[PDB]
């Protein structure tokens, strides 16, 4: 009826489907559009020189082999059929450890469309490494990014672009950090060149201005207070020596 | 030939079954009935603004493709039949690093009822985010959330529901409390529709209301601070003919106040605002400094 | 070629679930080690790290071929297709093999059926340190291993004459200790499932008081 | 036992204007409050579920607005057939209804 | 889609009644079934709750011990048994079906129970 | 010979074996007996409110499908056959992170006996969680237990007991904790009730 | 339909292919050309005697079984084709615990040239061991090695070689430096043979030369030691009639030296010899103690 029809459609789509080959393998490059919904930026560590972020990372491309016309609706399939389709080998150049969430199942999304378009989303928590310039700590502003690149396919096999180019990354203004504050963010398209070829790259950068109230009450207030305390040594008369020594040395040791 | 009839039932059950298609893909809406049995409310980490919870997560729905007829009315099957049928792809919207336990086998439960109703239960430890506002630290009350829903199935495909009355769905065990610093007062469930870049999804929200216990911060910081203030006020009864005495009084009470403030600010995260322990320490420091300047004046 | 024919003929009618001589005699396994480094011996968790090249060799009469080549030298691809003993370290808290860039395992089959199987391991073994006389103490704490499921009547272990070989001993992570020697031992232990042949390697360490001196004394 | 206080008990108004009914709970009922309409000598019909979710088959002039405790039902540009009794009922716990609200012309 | 209840009747004070509610268009093993009581020109009052798949029931504390709700999946019906009647039991009894975010979307036709 | 007989016996045992069904799927429950050989108790953490223990965890039950009579010896099989047999879905209720050791292979044991008795052993490193009452710290005594339950199978499908009932847990008197000392240990058998049914628990 | 032809090509390449055999097992020696692109030289953990390094690790060899003739001259295939064919089993001789990234897909690269050449690239994070001689700490220089070779393949079977000129084979990126405490000066490659218990193996060595930056240790230890010594020496200018003043000067200066030595010793790992910072702290402590004993004599 309406279920076995879709069953036959999906079985026909996946019959004679080579996962080793990208769409238009010997033809023009395939365009892949990116979306990121940032869920949280967890911990920006200065000692590890990294920052953790959770995101809903979605990719959209067009595969002419996954094109159907028997049924008129869009197909959201179980997330385990993404192991039987071709998905791009996207990676993050500056990460240290990353994973797709696997609760309650592998947090990934596959979605087909009748014209051939495939949408493929993941929920990724990644610890990306960004080297900070702490010459003005804690009155500093550090811009560190996430680079999104293709590993195997060069720029003549695949194309990366932000899907929307200004609304591709959402949820940045709703992010609340305990120590920083996102002032601005930028999206960049690029092509990098290695010894194996030229590869497309996207880059998502966040400028974080560090807050000061924590540092005020933790270090600037105690140091100013100890320096104020070390001035009552003059109000004491110069005859009593032991008192002034104890006071001044206690401020120096503090 | 005692298990051959059940093997035939299970083989016929999966013969012609596509585990990539939800029940009623273009015909109906999948109704999932959810239930949570909290076996232990884990420790609440204050520096990461997160908490841990360990739950039996139960989901029930109806698949007309899994109807059978045999000598049993409910098949209590293994945790490997669940990977050969369609199960909903529930994720936790505010989870950080959750684990679905598989010791010694995958802690999953599958029960199929003869009319096609499935009960699917998992045992998993969720580490979720709890954004806290620490104005009243350490006399603050929080509502730590736990939001879940379906990944990739919008409201027109999969909708969630509590299987019992919403006030009796999320059930916390009695011995299940691994809280050292907080106090679990009650639970609070909720339902809504969030909208993201792929459509509108149903989200089931749970709130656990926590109230911090002050009995540790009292003895840690509030009692040394009041003792230091009283010991600073001791100096007002001494005779002015002993100047080094009151001098070492002032400088050492300011020194202990500095150490206590540094030693007290390592408890809570590196928040940018002032708390109520910070206000208490600041006023106590002001009192100590006022005693020292009063000594300087006299 | 012909090596493909040999490898495909060895695996026909082969059952990797059964040890050689499953109802005839126990299998004799000769074990060798090569210690790359003995890691930090931290006394907090009562453990120490070690990195070894663990090599086992035994006889499997099913992997016997007739050809003009004497030895087949293979990858880790065929390790999971033949019978491999279930050796495990009894005093390890954590232990992992190495998988970068390809699983660090080696299999070599000979003309008469002798199989040699080597793999690289990094073990975080435990040894209870009686911390009296600290830091002027000397220890000798072990690395033990045996089969998990096969008792003495099914798998028998035996050292070779050149059993345990250390490397340079200078590139090792022994900060507070100093390696002085080792000794091998074999024994049989009573377990709820049966008698198991257990092999132990005791590394003898002496704590060098060069850190505790300028640290505390 | 969560009690629902509905207001007002009765309200008389003409055709075409905007009208609003209020319902309050003693305890917490998080967007699980439904609004039913019962005509004389008939059975109650579900109008609004959740707190703001129009039932499949109702006009667009009914609107629900919800919270944790305070809920409201707004009917803009009423007709001659929207006169009936209106009950608010919670479902966060075992269901309890409100006293009702008569609507007269 | 439709819930059909029994017919109105009179009953003598002190007897017992059994009201019926026949469901058509769905299977009662999927949803919960509620029984609601309405007095003339008053608000609705919830009597009790039955889970037809398992069989466990809950009742309003005011109606605890007075009403007994049961089900029959063969004839696809749900029953409400009232015992030890009084004069304040003259009401209209409704049989409702749970669905769409705990809303009681489908109701019966209501039976008039009068006590003389 | 002996290799051919054992080979065809094991191949006959695994031919037509339904891993979805427990032994006596419609009949009486299957009885599983537990042994624990405690190798160590690693770190009893008061800040994390947990402890870590390594154990040799063994389960014994009787499956009539794995019955043979042509050879008089017990069959220890390579541990990879444990993925082709039914083993109970035992779990620990109060654990936080567990794993089976994997050097040099997955540390587990599967043994078949001629009467159908299957012996299944694992080597586990469990970080179990126990809340401590530190009101008398450091002059305190704390009892925290490892709970052993069956997840999927209810008490009318499976049954747990200790193999020996007093000697099922060994190696506990040999534990050398640096900060504590084991005073006593107990083995308990009961049944717990959850909203899905009744489950056996050790 | 230009996808069926490449499927037929890839299926003809793998028809009768045995990935348990190296290319040229009976005729020649497998020669693998190696390349390393360091995308970031990670932090050097001196406390663990190890360092981290993120690399593109490239290998290239010739397999006469993967010759083809199609419209394309190079097949830039997936990372799941490299598991069905033979690839060298390179391992790091001094690697401790390395990872191979799997995000989002396995970060591997396989290219097959028309004449049979294979290019195989991986992206992985090596955590290798760097034995350090901390006799001149913190004014020391190191040469952290990275030895890799073939596991299971002797010198008569698989040999390694650099794909370009040895001075130009290991390439470190410009912004590829996650070092906070050291300064990368250059690279240094070598190749040799190790004699093991199973045969001779080709080993390719790479040394990264590091020089420790003194800017941290100056402000941490050398500025407090000099300032504390000056604080001890300023006591000699006070008159001899105020003995408690100079006494508490000396003893609190000793206190400062002790807490300084404790805070400065906890940075460096627990080596069993004396470094340069240890000698500096010892001589400064000797000067401070000599000042206090000299005052006691006075
Ligand atoms: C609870 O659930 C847990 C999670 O699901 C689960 O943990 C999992 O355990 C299982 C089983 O123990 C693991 O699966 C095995 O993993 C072995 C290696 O384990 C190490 O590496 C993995 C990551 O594995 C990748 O890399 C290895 C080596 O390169 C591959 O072999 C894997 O396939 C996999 O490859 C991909 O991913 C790479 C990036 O990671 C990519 O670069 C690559 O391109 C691939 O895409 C780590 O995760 C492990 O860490 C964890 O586990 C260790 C255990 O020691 C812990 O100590 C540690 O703390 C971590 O927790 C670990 O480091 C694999 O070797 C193994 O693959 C073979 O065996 C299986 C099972 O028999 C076969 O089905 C499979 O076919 C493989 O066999 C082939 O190859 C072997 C080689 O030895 C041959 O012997 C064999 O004959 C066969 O040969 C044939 O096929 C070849 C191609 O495959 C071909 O080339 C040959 O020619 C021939 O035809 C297996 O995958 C799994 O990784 C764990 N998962 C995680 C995340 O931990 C846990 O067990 C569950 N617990 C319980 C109680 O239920
Ligand atoms: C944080 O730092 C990063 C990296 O330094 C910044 O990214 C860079 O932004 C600039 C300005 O938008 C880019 O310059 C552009 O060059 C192109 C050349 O065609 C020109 O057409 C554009 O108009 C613009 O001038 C630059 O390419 C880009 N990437 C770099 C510099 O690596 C980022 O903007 C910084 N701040 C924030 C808020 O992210
Ligand atoms: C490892 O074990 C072997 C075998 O037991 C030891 O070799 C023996 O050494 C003794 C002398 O101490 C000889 O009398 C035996 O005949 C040797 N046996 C054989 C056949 O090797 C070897 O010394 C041990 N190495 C240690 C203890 O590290
Ligand atoms: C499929 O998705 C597209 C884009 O999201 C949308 O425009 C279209 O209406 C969808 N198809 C159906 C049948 O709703
Ligand atoms: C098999 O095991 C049982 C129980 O351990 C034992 O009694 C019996 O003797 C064993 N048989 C053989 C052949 O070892
Ligand atoms: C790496 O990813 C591939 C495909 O996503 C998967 O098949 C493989 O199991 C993964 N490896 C690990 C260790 O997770």
């Amino acid at each position: 009826s309406n279920m076995s029809l879709v069953k036959e459609t999906v079985d026909r789509l996946l019959k004679g489907y080579d996962i080793r080959l990208r769409p238009d393998f010997g033809g023009p490059p395939v365009a892949v559009g990116m979306n990121i919904d940032i869920a949280s930026i967890d911990m920006v560590s200065e000692v590890n020189m990294d920052y953790t972020l959770t995101m809903y990372f979605q990719q959209a491309w067009r595969d002419k082999r996954l094109s159907y016309n028997v049924i008129p609706l869009n197909l959201t399939l179980d997330n385990r059929v993404a192991d039987q389709l071709w998905v791009p080998d996207t990676y993050f150049l500056n990460d240290k450890k990353s994973f797709v969430h696997g609760v309650t199942v592998k947090n990934r999304m596959i979605r087909l469309h009748p014209d051939g378009t495939v949408l493929y989303g993941l929920r990724i928590t990644t610890t990306a490494a960004c080297m900070m310039d702490l010459r003005r700590y804690p009155l500093d502003e550090q811009n560190c990014t996430l680079e999104i690149e293709s590993y195997g396919y060069t720029t003549d096999d695949i194309e990366f672009y932000w899907r929307g180019d200004d609304n591709a990354v959402t949820g940045v203004t709703k992010i609340e950090l305990p120590q920083f504050s996102i002032v601005d963010y930028k999206l960049i398209t690029k092509k990098v060149v290695f010894s194996t070829g030229s590869y497309p790259r996207l880059s998502l950068s966040f400028k974080l201005k560090r807050n000061i109230g924590y540092f005020i009450l933790q270090t600037y207030m105690p140091s100013i207070l100890i320096t104020i305390l070390s001035w009552v040594s003059f109000w004491i008369n110069y005859d009593a020596s032991a008192a002034r020594v104890a006071l001044g040395i206690t401020t120096v040791l503090t | 030939d005692n298990t051959t009839v059940f093997t035939r039932i299970l083989d016929r059950l999966l013969d012609g079954y596509d585990n990539r298609l939800r029940p009623g893909l273009g015909e109906r809406v999948t109704e999932v009935k959810t239930d949570i049995f909290v076996t232990s409310f884990g420790p609440v980490s204050d520096h990461d603004m997160e908490y841990t919870i360990d739950v039996f997560f139960r989901q029930s729905w109806k698949d007309e493709r899994l109807k059978f007829k045999g000598p049993m009315t409910v098949l209590r099957l293994n945790n490997l039949m669940a990977s050969k049928i369609w199960t909903p792809d529930t994720f936790f919207h505010n989870g950080k690093k959750s684990v679905a336990h598989n010791m010694t086998m995958p802690n999953k439960l599958l029960r199929i009822t003869e009319d096609g109703t499935l009960l699917y239960t998992m045992r998993l430890t969720v580490r979720a985010e709890c954004p806290m506002h620490l104005e009243d630290f350490p006399m603050d009350a929080h509502a730590c959330p736990l939001k879940f829903g379906s990944y990739a199935y919008t409201r027109a495909e999969v909708v969630y529901e509590w299987t019992r009355e919403p006030a009796r769905s999320v059930v916390v065990a009695e011995d299940g409390s691994r809280l050292n610093q907080y106090d679990l007062l009650g639970q609070t469930v909720d339902s809504g529709i969030v909208q993201s870049s792929t459509g509108e999804y149903v989200v089931m929200t749970t709130h656990f209301h926590l109230k911090r216990k002050i009995g540790y911060f009292v003895i840690q910081t509030y009692l040394p601070c009041i003792m230091t203030v009283i010991l600073s006020q001791v100096s007002f009864w001494l005779n002015r003919e002993s100047v080094p005495a009151r001098t070492v009084f002032g400088v050492t009470t300011v020194l202990t106040m500095t150490t206590l403030s540094i030693s007290a600010r390592n408890s809570l995260p590196k928040v940018a605002y002032a708390t109520a322990m910070d206000w208490f320490i600041a006023v106590c420091y002001a009192f100590v400094f006022s005693a020292l300047i009063e000594f300087a004046t006299v | 070629g012909d090596v493909t024919v040999i490898l495909n003929n060895l695996l026909e009618g082969y059952d990797n679930k059964l040890r050689p001589d499953i109802g005839v005699k126990p299998t004799l396994i000769h074990t060798d080690m090569y210690v790359n480094s003995i890691g930090p011996v931290n006394a907090i968790n009562m453990e120490y790290t070690i990195d070894i090249f663990f090599a086992q060799t035994w006889y499997d009469r099913r992997l016997k071929f007739n050809s003009t080549i004497k030895v087949l030298r293979l990858n880790s691809n065929m390790v999971g297709k033949i019978w491999i003993p279930d050796t495990f370290f009894r005093n390890s808290k954590k232990a992992d093999a190495h998988w970068i860039t390809t699983p660090n395992r080696m299999l070599r089959i000979w003309n008469d059926g002798r199989v040699l199987y080597t793999l690289r391991l990094t073990i975080d073994a435990e040894c209870q340190l009686q911390l009296h006389n600290f830091p002027m103490d000397e220890h000798s704490c072990p690395l033990e291993f045996s089969s998990y499921g096969y008792p003495r009547e099914e798998i028998v272990y035996q050292w070779k004459r050149s059993s345990v070989e250390v490397g340079d001993t200078r590139s090792w992570r022994l900060y507070q200790f100093s390696f002085v020697g080792l000794r091998n031992t074999t024994e049989v232990v009573k377990t709820t499932s049966g008698d198991y042949v257990v092999m132990s390697v005791y590394f003898d360490l002496s704590r060098r008081m060069g850190y505790f001196t300028i640290q505390t004394y | 036992n969560i009690v629902m206080t509905q207001s007002p008990k009765s309200m008389s108004m003409s055709v075409g204007e905007r009208v609003t009914l209020s319902c309050k709970a003693s305890e917490y009922v998080g967007t699980y409050v439904s609004w039913y309409q019962q005509k004389p000598e008939q059975s109650p019909k579900l109008l609004i579920y959740g707190a703001s979710n129009r039932y499949t088959g109702v006009p667009d002039r009914f609107t629900g607005s919800g919270s944790a405790t305070d809920f409201t039902l707004t009917i803009g540009s009423v007709q001659a057939e929207d006169l009936a009794d209106y009950h608010c009922g919670q479902s966060y716990s075992y269901p309890t209804f409100g006293a009702g609200t008569k609507l007269e012309l | 889609v439709q819930l059909q209840q029994s017919g109105a009747e009179l009953v003598k004070p002190g007897a017992s009644v059994k009201l019926s509610c026949t469901a058509s268009g769905f299977n009662i093993k999927d949803t919960y079934m509620y029984w609601v009581k309405q007095r003339p020109e008053q608000g609705l009052e919830w009597i009790g709750r039955i889970d037809p798949a398992n069989g466990d029931t809950k009742y309003d504390p005011k109606f605890q011990g007075k009403a007994t709700i049961t089900t029959d999946t063969f004839s696809n019906t749900a029953y409400l048994q009232l015992s030890s009647l009084t004069s304040e039991d003259t009401a209209v009894y409704y049989c409702a079906r749970k669905g769409l975010r705990w809303a009681m979307d489908y109701w019966g036709q209501g039976t008039s129970v009068t006590v003389s």
